[PDB]
């Protein structure tokens, strides 16, 4: 499910970037069921962020993202997020976190980071979350659970 | 049934906040260590951020499962439309109060860290700021547990009214 | 005075259940109905609390110097975004647990103080909602057994 997982990351980040007025195409040169999955994840991300906006700018601000330090900051936080297991809420939180890091990157004129974060997120999804996702019925489970 | 749906959701969400409060107090104590390398300070911030994000992801996980159980009960005809409405509003209220508690705990941790850094002084001022943070975090955790019991209790009495 | 009398009746009952006499530390029938319903609701609230979260009193931080903040910070957070009867029951139960914990730690002087703080918060910040929602008689109708 590897290429589908990259498309999911790109769709979600493109959406979050557009909510802040930013255009994916400037940072990167990158059926029915994929559309349902993308839409459920955009909506869950919106709902997660609804009651965590200006204070989850705070967290990302506290990490002091820079091109030299972003990878370890991203990976250490994600490793702790999933250290004792996976559930759909944590996966939504993972997407939202990586979205917040991309927005912060563009705000700080560190646009090179957008395509890197997307790569790191797709790699993590495919290497460390896809086994759990598949044993929990695939992304269609998420579409049903969210609605 | 419906009563177990609401109870489970409330208990999970309140327990995630109690756990977050505990993690943050422990991280603030580590930040009090006085041969703390930067190497560690960066890891403390990362653990802070992950604890906040974990707590809110887990709160949301409990709420989404509970709303799916609520709709299954509507379909199986174990709840009518007005009872389902009361349950969904209670779950939205639970998500709102637990997500507020998580943001408040994060903000109080960030203020504590700053008082530890900027407000410079003997351990006394600084260890005061630690015990203040722990006092405030416990108050938030207690208040949330009390609201969780009370809101489910009142939901049940609302269902009886209906 | 009716709200003061509810606080005293409830605390006297909760203290008695934990082994202590209120006498150590300090309409007629309509008031009994409200007092009895509140005692029963607090009993049920405390059962639910213990089943979900275990012991309440031992988790309450309190010293004489911080007691006002222990009470205020919890109560303000409990009612931060609104009021319902279940949260009012929680408020009484919390106050009863804070008094028991105070006595358990040989801080008996705090029981009367906490009762006064509770009566003041009821009269100043909850009575508008209570009266708007049918008064304590509506609470009896909804919660009384």
């Amino acid at each position: 499910m590897s290429q589908s997982n990259r498309e999911l990351v790109v769709d979600f980040l493109s959406y979050k970037l557009s909510q802040k007025g930013y255009s994916w195409s400037q940072f990167s040169d990158v059926g029915t069921e994929s559309e349902a999955v993308k839409q459920a994840l955009r909506e869950a991300g919106d709902e997660f962020e609804l009651r965590y906006r200006r204070a989850f700018s705070d967290l990302t601000s506290q990490l002091h993202i820079t091109p030299g330090t972003a990878y370890q900051s991203f990976e250490q936080v994600v490793n702790e997020l999933f250290r004792d297991g996976v559930n759909w809420g944590r996966i939504v939180a993972f997407f939202s976190f990586g979205g917040a890091l991309c927005v912060e990157s563009v705000d700080k004129e560190m646009q090179v980071l957008v395509s890197r974060i997307a790569a790191w997120m797709a790699t993590y999804l495919n290497d460390h979350l896809e086994p759990w996702i598949q044993e929990n019925g695939g992304w269609d489970t998420f579409v049903e659970l969210y609605g | 049934d419906a009563k177990k749906v609401a109870k489970k959701a409330a208990d999970q969400a309140a327990n995630r906040i109690r756990e977050l409060a505990q993690v943050l107090v422990e991280l603030l104590k580590e930040a009090l260590k006085l041969d703390l390398t930067q190497e560690m300070r960066k890891k403390l911030i990362e653990r802070y951020a992950a604890a906040i994000i974990r707590a809110i992801g887990d709160i949301n996980n409990a709420i989404y499962q509970a709303k799916q159980e609520a709709e299954k009960l509507k379909k199986a005809g174990l709840v009518d439309s007005d009872q389902l409405d009361a349950l969904l509003r209670a779950l939205d209220e639970l998500q709102k109060v637990a997500s507020k508690a998580a943001n408040q705990l994060g903000r109080l941790f960030e203020e504590a860290l700053k008082r530890l850094d900027k407000d410079n002084g003997g351990e006394e001022e600084k260890d005061r700021t630690a015990k203040w943070f722990e006092f405030e975090a416990r108050a938030i955790a207690i208040a949330l547990t009390l609201a969780a019991i009370g809101d489910v209790f009142d939901l049940e009495k609302e269902w009886r009214k209906l």
